[PDB]
């Protein structure tokens, strides 16, 4: 996660690695044809640069289930 | 509010004395020396005025000494913002008691009433105590002449000669030797008072602006509260330097 | 500065003027109903120690409200090293009586005092809870207001000294006590210099 | 009782009043201010009971102080009219106050009459007290709905003196309070007569037939 | 770091900080940009005009209902710029304040006074740690009862001052700069000219040029004290006028 | 941090869970109800017999036909019983009947939990009580003994013991007491268990005895009668 | 872009040095006759205060 | 309000002998624009410079010099938002005192009364301690008064004091040029010198304001007059 | 958002670096998780429709009330978590109840939507109480504006809508409303159509059964707000099932 | 006024935090001993640290709540507990003591006043925003049949009748030792009751017969506060008698 003003620690190997995904991810270096299946329980901790539509185009929800959905699993 | 911003501001310690109160004593130390000495016909307060700079209109009588009532006076050592809330209420309670009762206000009575408000802040409310220790000088028809001290917590002790401000510890020690509990006339008492300011204040030449001595003496059957004049303070200082040279070699 | 009734065994104030001094003369009377037992107890009070305010009627609330007013006068007197103005205190008293709302108990204030640090003569009476009363003439007040008013016109010496006003006033008080139950019961006469207060206590039942 | 009047002229108020407050024909007060300066553009005349009249004006005066200072633009007449009506009616009122409310708003001069109940009303010249009729008979004819201002000061001095002299509701002297719109003009001599007592020869007690009794210092 | 550092509890609630203002207070300024609205305020001498972007995020809205222009009194009109959540809430608070004067005074409240009562209100939020400061600012127009048309704006932290020209938005500093050159070169102000300055300045910085249903213009004219909504036909009229200036 | 007013991951309140364990530090309450009276035995909880038994109170009369013995956190209990005395008496005063043991028990149980550092003020709690009470008395229907605990559960009891070991105090009861038994055995059955639940001795200055019986008010045992019962183990 | 550091890690150690060199080539004693440099940034608030 | 609220103090002492937040507040008053207040002893002058820096302020009303009532005026230092409440507060107090005395609030008295409310704001929770310093002027009872009120609550009565940007330099110039009981001309001249000490808030007439209290009341000065006083200082 | 260990998402009197409270956003997910409420503005009245999920086969209509009758001409249809919906219902009822009784005429909606949203928002500001994690609509027939429908989000933002849906398939429902003209169409036809959108949303492979609550305030009832009459209610559902297939 | 979040809360430790801190704070303290006579019931404290520059007036731990009821408090701790804390418990009991005294026609029942005392320290433990005091008090008085009593409370409010009880320096330590000291033939005259109070206090007092402060109270006559010079004379008599025993 980028948000650093860290002069006290905070590694910044980790800073490079999130930034690098964007780099690969811009159109200049192809990524049109390859899909990335991204998964997170918390999108409540991420930033918009990594997420946000048209960088990872489709955004698929899975809301809580209901009785029929319970019915088929059982 | 929030409970993560709470580690309990108000709480009891197992050592029995609140963290915020010990922290407030250091602040009292910082402000200048305020003392009270007893006479066998008066009581007086001697304090160094917060101001020392050239610039001062001199609208108050002295920033430290507040003339509360016609038989009571107090001085403050510590936080001046904190001083204004206690001194204004003080002014009202001391005054109501002399005025109505026709019986001069005891220091012992006064302190217990004020200390209740100070204390409430330390035990509950999430608050913090006052930054000042106040020295009350007065005369009551009960005990006689008195001097009282109050502290941030709302703890009191009644002395008859005490000093607070910087070099407090040294001062009270000097005071024990020369004064016990009554032996000095109004003039010796006043000489003693100038002496304590002298050691403790950096400037040992002093000035009428730098220090202020206000006396309370019952003269001609009525209790008189007066701020001494710049001339009168200056005459006491001039008399004290001659005697300073001779006393300590 | 509302006092219960008027029955205080005496109610009378007279104030009379000179250019060299100004005087406020008062019953020193105490003790409610016809029966008195005492003839001493404060009623006129020095508030800057050189101005007076007189509060008039029954003892308890007269002494009580004066003192509670004294504390607000004092606040203003305390902070600055010069003391309050007479004109500003004059509306202050007017308001203090007014705070006690409609169908109030009747006091009768008399303020006598030279103005502080702007030097001109001042006499005023309040009564009820009423409109502003600044005068520079003369004022007499109480429930037997007419009887006092007569006397307040009577003493002015515009050119004699302070002393002649006192001796004139002693006769003025006495003749008034034979005319009403409001004067008398001992008389305190206050000649007020600006720098201090002189209290004289007159011989007269 | 009392004597209060206003006239409508170029500036907000020319006020006329006796100083004296009398209960019938006995003096309670030799001199007072019945037409008041509290501000210098809001002036208020008084009649009837002294107590009722003072509180009604003072309450408006406090609210006016806030508008004046924030805007730096004049006090609002309407605000004053509404405020005494609601506030004194709520209280239910100790007796009656005929009050003459007056301020120059943003527009022309507005003078109002708060009757003996408690109301907000609009005329343009008011007279108040038991002498409302008495003060009016001169005012209504000499003023013909705006006249020369200076001429109004001569005329009004003449009317005011007439109220004093013919009607026993006014001892001592007569006071005129003139505001153009922030002026504070006071002359308390709108009648010729001696102000207090006269002692050409000084005897008010025969030459020391009584003597000075005691001197004390009360410290 | 800075703008997110503990020094008391001042990056959480209002208390001063190492930055010489308050962190919590500064997020409340930062908050204005988020809403996405930008406003230009011009003070004429026949009207006082505010133009702000009207946030349209559906195509199932009725035009009349969806606005940010609110009638505070029949003398004062306003636009809300900043976060819309905070916008509705401040307006309801103001309304009670306008009404409170309205009965006592017996007349329409001055634009200066309306701004003074609300400004102080925004200060209570700011002084308190019980609630966070408003994410929005209310910018007032109105005919002052003698001074003339007046434009006052109260801050999201609540301080108010008078303006010839004001701007608040996403780009607060830049709109204000564009706006001083329009004032300097003085075309003068009629109904149409002053409205025209105001819209163009909002268009030039952001570099859009609008539909009349995505800007809103609100005026208080000396035709009548009552505040009006001009609606799309008259707003379109002003848009076309901008061409071939100055 | 979060409260004690929050739920645990168990799905139970944190503060109520702590309260029961708190009881275990202190005194015991043994009440045995027989059809000839309801007896209450409680420990004075002494450090020496040189501690006057003149006016140590821990079995106190709620009404003059209902007595109450307390167990658990003794300090918290003193205010709960003082309070309980006024409410029972408001009821006695209005109805003018002899109060039922079940009515006093229900009434005090809602006061147990009103805790919270929100939705409460100084007259309301900010902590749950950890006092378990045994109210024992005789009514119109006859002798009844009710047990109250911090979770507000009220239950009818023929013998209920709670103490320093709540569990301990009870296990002994099964062993000694039997359903239909005389008053005199009922008092004795309490002295044998009393020791078991205490970690402390049998002294006359360390136990306190009170009986509420038909036609007979709450009675406090004196030093001689305290000794008669100590003899009966 | 680095910070001022000197409480850093090895990763940070490297970052300040790249940062340092860029200043000296870009606007320093050395200059750029027609090479123009284009920077793309999502949020600039990680970069050194000199930059 | 419709919530539980706060009541815990945000200030805790230090084993230093200081209160932490008031020291951060003191930094904010220094970050202000220069405001000076001098009691001459022939009137009181409060002068300030106001950073508008665009002169797109049509203020014929609110300013950094705002009259509280007709013989009290107020000038601040620091930030505007904190000022807004204090200026309204002062007007309310002016009104309370106007009713009973009917001579608007005296300066010695005002400060004590503001000081008590300021102290609560530190002492209590759900409020915070200011970071504004007020300079209060008044002429009442035939004496001029100048007080300075600190963001803690403390009040000191001064002859001449400075706040705002570069106060340390200001107070030191003030001692040298100004000595006690000099003339109304000196008070005004040094007052404008402190603003000039360091300006940088757009040099046009409407960017400095002075308001003067004297025997006849208080009025704020037109910006054009203010500029003439400045013009002398190079 | 952030998941800081002290504040910001753990308080709500604290704004983020950007100026937003994360706590209202977490609440905004809650309307998405359960079933939809649709409500379209007519000009003769307003027609509301909330599908109430048959969770248990031992329920009857009036259970888990998503449809409230705010007054006798004001409706409230909610979507999201029912506990925050109830609070919002209670305030709305009192605000509407004082206005008919006192004034004597029907409430213009636009003010009402602003006041209730003020209530939502005032709580967001506070850290001592929570943001409301419901989205709800208010609908009224007035004699000052005619029909009005406003939708207030869990943030306290108010916008007027010709036709809204808030729930677990906003995108599918809004679009169906766009295609149709119901904006100024007669309330009677609308009843059938609102139900038919509910039918698309509902799945027979994510839900078993639902019980339709529609509410009238329109020309049948003569502007009186009642929950749908049993005959009408059935007719509208009957059409919804038949027309898909 | 009071703290919105509670100082005292049930947490897992068996009691409560503030009770727990409070038991520590009277344990680490100095000795306060009270012996129950048959003449006068007398209380005394180990420390006041008197040295002749100060005088006691209300400075006393022993304060009379009533004409025949008095309590001596030992707030007193590692670094000294608070006279500030004691005074509240004192103020509230004293008004209640006088109201009961008015109601009973013979000397006030101690019992009521001690039960009362216990509830005052407990109600703070249940009250929002508050915590209990860290005092232990020796409530003394005479009944309405004239029965002398010496009672004790701890910090959370629990009460017992006692012949003699001593608190502070480890409460258990000192009170078991006061049983040994105590004689019933040593309470038969007024000086002998006073001698038993003083012997427990001497044990570890720094500069004794000056720090030692004890006050006497009579049957319904007011408290007589003894000065330390007068107390010193008794202290000498026992301190020699005590030496003789070893």
């Amino acid at each position: 996660t980028k948000r650093f003003d860290s002069e006290k620690a905070g590694d910044r190997e980790v800073q490079r690695t999130m930034l690098e995904l964007l780099n690969q991810l811009d159109g200049f270096q192809p990524n049109t044809q390859v899909k990335v299946i991204a998964a997170t329980n918390r999108v409540d901790i991420l930033d918009p640069a990594l997420l946000r539509s048209g960088r990872l185009d489709r955004k698929i929800e899975f809301p809580m289930p209901n009785e029929e959905a319970r019915a088929r699993i059982m | 509010m929030s409970r993560r911003y709470d580690s309990r501001t108000t709480i009891f310690s197992p050592e029995g004395r609140l963290y915020q109160v010990e922290y407030a004593m250091e602040a009292i130390g910082h402000a200048g020396t305020c003392l009270g000495i007893l006479a066998n016909d008066g009581v007086l307060l001697a304090a160094e005025r917060r101001n020392i700079h050239k610039l001062l209109d001199e609208v108050f009588f002295s920033e430290k000494i507040y003339k509360l009532n016609e038989d009571m006076a107090c001085s403050v050592a510590g936080i001046t913002s904190d001083a204004n809330v206690l001194t204004n209420e003080l002014r009202l309670i001391a005054q109501r008691y002399l005025l109505q009762y026709q019986e001069p206000i005891p220091c012992e009575q006064l302190v217990t009433a004020l200390c209740d408000i100070k204390q409430a802040y330390t035990q509950f409310g999430g608050k913090r105590p006052f930054g000042v220790s106040l020295l009350y000088i007065g005369w009551d028809k009960h005990y006689g002449f008195q001097l009282y001290q109050s502290d941030p917590s709302g703890n009191y002790g009644g002395w008859k000669a005490t000093c607070i401000g910087n070099n407090s510890a040294a001062a009270v020690s000097m005071l024990k030797q020369d004064y016990k509990e009554g032996e000095m006339t109004l003039k010796s008492a006043l000489a003693l008072a100038v002496k304590v300011l002298n050691k403790t204040m950096d400037v040992s030449k002093l000035s009428a602006e730098k220090v202020e001595i206000a006396t309370l003496t019952r003269e001609n059957g009525k209790t008189v509260i007066r701020v001494l004049k710049q001339k009168e303070v200056e005459q006491l200082i001039k008399k004290h330097e001659e005697e300073e040279a001779k006393a300590e070699r | 500065m509302s006092v219960m009734s008027y029955n205080g065994g005496a109610v009378m104030a007279m104030k009379g003027k000179n250019c060299v001094a100004i005087a406020a003369d008062r019953r020193f009377g105490i003790q409610a109903q016809m029966v008195t037992t005492d003839f001493q107890k404060i009623f006129p009070m020095g508030d800057r120690l050189y101005i007076g305010l007189a509060g008039l009627a029954t003892d308890v609330q007269t002494v009580a409200q004066r003192l509670k007013f004294r504390l607000n006068l004092y606040e203003l007197k305390e902070g600055r090293q010069i003391k309050p103005y007479t004109l500003m205190s004059m509306v202050a008293n007017l308001l203090y009586e007014k705070r006690f709302g409609p169908y109030y108990t009747e006091p009768v204030i008399a303020g006598l005092d030279p103005k502080t640090f702007k030097p001109f003569i001042c006499s005023l009476d309040l009564i009820g809870c009423p409109m502003v009363t600044d005068d520079f003439v003369v004022s007499g007040t109480c429930s037997e207001q007419m009887y006092g008013m007569c006397e307040s016109l009577w003493e002015p010496n515009m050119d004699p000294e302070h002393l002649f006003e006192t001796i004139s006033q002693a006769m003025l008080n006495a003749v008034d006590r034979d005319a009403v139950s409001g004067m008398g019961v001992i008389v305190h006469i206050i000649e007020k210099d600006k720098i201090t207060t002189r209290t004289l206590k007159a011989r007269m039942d | 009782t009392t004597i209060a009047g206003v006239v409508y002229k170029d500036g907000i108020v020319l006020g006329a009043d006796t100083r004296a407050t009398e209960g019938m024909v006995v003096a309670d007060k030799n001199c007072s201010k019945i037409h008041f300066i509290s501000p210098n553009i809001y002036c208020c005349g008084a009649g009837t009971a002294a107590d009722t009249d003072m509180t009604t004006q003072l309450i408006s005066s406090n609210l006016e102080l806030h508008s004046l200072t924030t805007g730096r633009l004049p006090r609002v007449v309407t605000a004053n009219r509404m405020l005494k009506q609601m506030l004194f009616r709520y209280q239910g009122y100790i007796g009656a106050a005929l009050v003459l409310g007056g301020v120059d708003v943003t527009g022309p001069h507005l003078y109002s009459i708060y009757p003996h109940g408690s109301t907000d009303k609009l005329p343009y010249v008011t007279m108040g007290s038991g002498s409302l009729a008495a003060m009016a008979v001169f005012e209504d004819k000499f003023r013909p709905d705006m006249e020369e201002e200076e001429a109004k000061k001569l005329v009004s001095e003449a009317i005011a003196a007439g109220i004093f002299n013919d009607l026993g509701s006014g001892s001592n002297i007569d006071l005129c309070v003139i505001s153009k719109s922030k002026l504070d003009f006071l002359r308390p001599y709108s009648v010729p007569n001696k102000k207090g007592t006269r002692f050409g020869r000084y005897r008010c007690e025969k030459g020391t037939t009584a003597v000075l009794t005691e001197k004390v210092t009360p410290l | 770091m800075s703008r997110g550092s503990s020094a008391g509890f001042d990056r959480h609630i209002t208390i001063f900080s190492p930055e010489g203002r308050l962190y919590q207070v500064e997020y409340a300024f930062k908050a204005i940009n988020q809403g996405g609205l930008t406003s230009v305020a011009v003070r004429g001498k026949d009207c006082a005009v505010i133009v702000t972007q009207k946030k349209v995020p559906d195509k199932l809205l009725d035009s009349s209902t969806v606005t940010h222009l609110f009638k505070i009194t029949e003398n004062i009109g306003c636009v809300m710029t900043g976060m819309t959540a905070d916008s509705r809430s401040q307006v309801q608070r103001a309304r009670y304040e306008a009404a409170n004067w309205k009965y006592k005074y017996g007349y329409e409240i001055p634009v200066d006074m309306l701004c003074k009562r609300i400004a102080d209100i925004s200060q209570v939020y700011t002084q308190n740690a019980e609630m966070r400061p408003l994410g929005c600012c209310m910018i007032l127009i109105g005919i002052d009862e003698e001074q003339g048309p007046q434009v006052y704006k109260c801050d999201p932290a609540g301080y108010y001052c008078g303006f010839k020209a004001t701007a608040a938005g996403v780009k607060q500093t830049e709109s204000t700069s564009f706006l001083e050159k329009k004032v300097k070169k003085k075309f003068d102000w009629t109904f149409e000219q002053t409205v025209e300055t105001a819209i163009t300045c909002l268009s030039t910085v952001l570099s859009i040029d609008f539909k009349p249903s995505e800007i809103e213009v609100g005026v208080v004219t000396v035709e009548n004290p009552k505040f009006r909504i001009l609606t799309e036909a008259e707003i379109d009229a002003h848009l076309v006028a901008l061409a071939e200036r100055d | 941090d979060r409260g004690v007013n929050t739920f645990s991951p168990e799905g139970r309140l944190f503060q109520v869970e702590y309260a029961i364990e708190g009881h275990k530090l202190g005194s015991t309450a043994i009440g045995i109800q027989t059809s000839e009276g309801v007896c209450l035995a409680v420990e004075k909880r002494i450090t020496s017999p040189l501690m006057e038994p003149s006016s140590i109170e821990k079995i106190v009369e709620i009404d003059a036909h209902i007595g109450c013995a307390m167990s658990g956190l003794i300090a918290d209990a003193k205010t709960l019983i003082d309070k309980a005395r006024v409410e029972t008496q408001n009821h006695w005063f209005t109805y003018n009947e002899t109060m039922t043991v079940e009515s006093v028990t229900q009434a005090v149980s809602n006061l147990a939990l009103q805790f919270g550092e929100e939705d409460a003020d100084p007259g309301a709690m900010s902590r749950p009580f950890g006092v378990a009470l045994l109210f024992g008395g005789v009514d119109e229907k006859g002798p009844q003994l009710f047990h109250m605990d911090p979770s507000g559960t009220f239950v009818q009891c023929d013998a209920r013991a709670i103490g320093s070991a709540s569990e301990g105090a009870q296990s002994s009861l099964q062993e000694v007491y039997h359903k239909s038994t005389t008053l005199k055995e009922a008092i004795k059955s309490s002295l044998i268990i009393l020791k078991q639940v205490m970690e402390e001795k049998l002294n006359a200055t360390n136990i306190e005895l009170a009986t509420v019986q038909p036609g007979q008010n709450f009675h406090m045992f004196t030093k001689e009668e305290l000794e008669e019962v100590i003899k009966d183990i | 872009g680095g910070r001022r550091f000197s409480e850093g890690t090895s990763a940070d150690r490297e970052i300040q040095r790249t940062l340092m060199e860029l200043l000296n080539q870009m606007d320093g004693f050395d200059t750029l006759h027609r090479v123009k440099m284009i920077m793309a940034t999502n949020r600039p608030d990680t970069l050194d205060p000199a930059l | 309000m419709a919530e539980r609220g706060y009541s815990f103090s945000l200030t805790t002492f230090s084993p230093s002998g200081k209160l932490v937040q008031i020291e951060y507040a003191l930094a904010a008053v220094a970050g202000g624009a220069p405001s000076v207040g001098i009691k001459a002893a022939n009137g009181v002058v409060l002068a300030t410079e106001k950073k508008q820096k665009s002169i797109l302020y049509d203020e014929r009303s609110v300013h950094k010099v705002e009259p509280i009532t007709k013989h009290i005026g107020l000038v601040y230092s620091g930030m505007g938002p904190d000022y807004r409440v204090l200026v309204h507060r002062a007007r309310k107090l002016a009104q309370q005192y106007y009713l009973v005395y009917q001579e608007p609030i005296p300066t010695a008295q005002l400060v004590q009364r503001v000081a008590s409310v300021m102290q609560e704001y530190t002492q209590s929770g759900g409020v915070r301690p200011f970071g504004v310093s007020l300079l209060i002027c008044g002429w009442n009872e035939g004496r001029p008064y100048l007080f300075q009120s600190d963001p803690s609550g403390a009040y000191f009565a001064w002859k001449a004091t400075a706040m705002g940007k570069n106060y340390v330099n200001g107070k030191t110039f003030l001692e040298k040029r100004y000595n006690e009981d000099l003339e109304l001309e000196d008070a005004i001249h040094t007052a404008i010198l402190t603003l000039k000490e360091s300006f940088e808030g757009q040099m046009t007439e409407d960017n400095i304001e002075v308001g003067i209290c004297n025997e006849a009341g208080f009025r704020r000065l037109t910006p054009t007059e203010v500029r003439d006083y400045l013009a002398a200082i190079a | 958002m952030s998941s800081i260990g002290t504040g910001y998402d753990l308080s709500a009197s604290t704004f983020s670096p950007d100026g937003r409270v994360f706590q209202v956003e977490y609440a905004m997910k809650a309307v998405e998780n359960s079933s939809t409420a649709i409500g379209i503005r007519c000009k003769d009245g307003v027609v509301f429709g909330v599908e109430k999920l048959v969770l248990s086969k031992l329920y009857e209509e009036g259970s888990n009330k998503r449809l409230f009758n705010v007054d006798r001409h004001v409706g409230m249809a909610v979507a999201g978590l029912l506990a925050d919906a109830r609070s919002l219902a209670d305030i709305a009822r009192e605000e509407a109840s004082n206005f008919r009784s006192n004034f004597g005429y029907n409430i213009p909606l636009k003010h009402l939507a602003d006041r209730v949203a003020m209530y939502v928002h005032a709580y967001t500001l506070y850290s001592a109480v929570r943001p409301f994690g419901c989205s709800f609509m208010l609908g009224s027939y007035s004699v000052n504006d005619g029909a009005q429908l406003y939708m207030i989000d869990p943030s306290g933002v108010s916008y007027g809508y010709w036709g809204c849906a808030i729930g677990k398939a906003r995108q599918a429902a809004k679009t169906e409303i766009e295609k149709l003209q119901m904006k100024e169409m007669t309330c009677r036809d609308v009843v059938k159509e609102v139900a038919k959108i509910i039918y698309i949303v509902h799945d027979e492979v994510k839900d078993k059964a639902f019980e339709l609550e529609l509410s009238w305030v329109g020309e049948l009832t003569k502007g009186r707000h009642e929950i749908v009459p049993k005959d009408v209610r059935e007719e509208a559902e009957k059409y919804a099932k038949e027309s898909l297939k | 006024m009071s703290y919105d979040r509670a100082i005292t809360v049930f947490s897992p430790d068996g009691h409560l935090f503030q009770v727990e801190y409070a038991q520590e704070a009277v344990k680490k303290g100095s000795t306060a001993v009270g012996v129950r006579g048959r003449d006068i019931v007398v209380l005394g404290v180990e420390k006041k640290s008197v040295a002749k520059l100060q005088d006691e007036r209300t400075v006393r731990k022993i304060c009379a709540l009533d004409d025949n009821v008095c309590m001596a408090f030992a707030v007193v701790a590692s670094v000294s507990g608070l006279t500030a804390d004691a005074r509240i418990v004192i103020n509230r009991a004293r008004v209640e003591c006088q109201s009961h005294r008015l109601t009973v026609g013979d000397p006030v029942t101690v019992e009521y006043i001690t039960r009362y005392i216990a509830s005052l320290k407990q109600r703070y433990t249940q009250s929002n925003g508050r915590r209990p005091f860290g005092i232990s008090a020796l409530i003394v008085g005479f009944d309405f049949d004239g029965t002398p009593r010496l009672y004790q409370t701890d910090p959370s409010g629990t009460y017992h009748a006692w012949k003699a009880n001593a608190i502070g320096r480890g409460a258990k330590s000192v009170r078991e030792f006061l049983e040994k000291n105590y004689t019933d033939d040593a309470i038969e005259t007024d000086d002998l009751t006073i001698k038993l109070v003083i012997k427990a206090l001497l044990e570890v007092v720094q500069s004794g017969g000056k720090n030692i402060e004890l006050a006497v109270m009579r049957r319904d006559q007011p408290l007589k506060i003894l000065s330390p010079e007068e107390i010193e004379k008794y202290v000498a008599e026992i301190e020699k008698e005590k030496e003789e025993n070893e």
